[PDB]
């Protein structure tokens, strides 16, 4: 297969490799959190 | 010079040749492929 | 009896999350159908305003070799494009050269 | 520009832009709709 790169650095066809991983959502321990669009500072514990 | 790296490159098996050669900073230090293994780094002025 | 200035615990891991907003550019789905052309009949597929992980490509095709022109394949990671134009076909083993 | 209609055909082909390969696309998304119900609601605003 041939890659054909029109537009570099433009546009919107990205790639999500150096986006941060959404890794594991930590509980019983404060975190700067990034949710949504929206950050504070918080505790998280699971719930149903 | 005595202490200093000599400029990165590496060797890949390319066009059935065992030897062909990539090295950093291409094609320009500018408009460099990549800022991260280029081993010079973009830098505006500071005050004085 | 003197109340000290309140502190606060330091925040120790970061967690964010984002809807993706674009739909995923499912590469792997296209060049994985096992109805593959043949050079004379060569297939082409724009990916436009998507969003993909070379990294997870590359495992999901098991690729063989990768190299670019004009092009490194460390700067694809986290980059944009206006449009990838991707073409394909099946190698007649005589002719990879 | 307008639209045609898919199920009981129509005389015009449907032609509400002319780009012969896709645009710049900020945003792309399918969602679904119960095709039984009688009314549709939208709302469509804009701020900052
Ligand atoms: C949305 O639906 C239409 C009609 O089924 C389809 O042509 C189009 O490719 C879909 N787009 C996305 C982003 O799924
Ligand atoms: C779909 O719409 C009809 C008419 O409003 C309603 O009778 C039906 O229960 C709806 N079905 C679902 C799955 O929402």
């Amino acid at each position: 297969s041939n890659f054909i790169l029109n537009g570099i650095n433009s546009g919107t066809t990205c790639s999500n490799d150096l986006l941060q991983p959404n890794t594991e959502v930590f509980t019983d321990v404060c975190v700067d959190y990034d949710l949504y669009g929206i950050t504070g500072q918080g505790i998280f514990k699971e719930v149903s | 010079p005595i202490g200093t790296n000599y400029r990165s490159c590496e060797s890949t098996t390319v066009l059935d040749h065992t030897d062909w050669c990539r090295c950093s900073c291409l094609p320009d230090p500018i408009t460099a492929y990549d800022p991260r293994s280029c081993s010079q780094k973009k830098s505006l002025v500071g005050v004085g | 009896v003197y109340d000290l200035s309140g502190f606060t615990v330091k925040p120790v891991a970061t967690v964010h999350r984002r809807i993706p907003d674009l739909p995923d550019c499912d590469i792997d789905k296209w060049l994985n159908n096992f109805n593959v052309p043949s050079p004379l009949n060569w297939e082409r597929k724009i990916f436009s305003n998507c969003n993909f992980n070379l990294s997870t490509l590359l495992r999901l095709v098991h690729t063989d070799s990768f190299s670019c022109n004009n092009f490194d394949e460390s700067k694809i990671y986290g980059s944009c494009f206006k449009s990838i134009v991707l073409d394909k076909f099946a190698i007649p083993n005589s002719r990879r050269s | 520009p307008h639209t045609i209609c898919k199920s009981k055909g129509s005389s015009r082909n449907e032609s509400w832009h002319f780009d012969k390969s896709e645009p710049l696309c900020l945003f792309k998304k399918n969602f679904t709709y119960n095709v039984s119900t009688d009314w549709l609601y939208f709302h469509f605003y804009q701020e900052r």
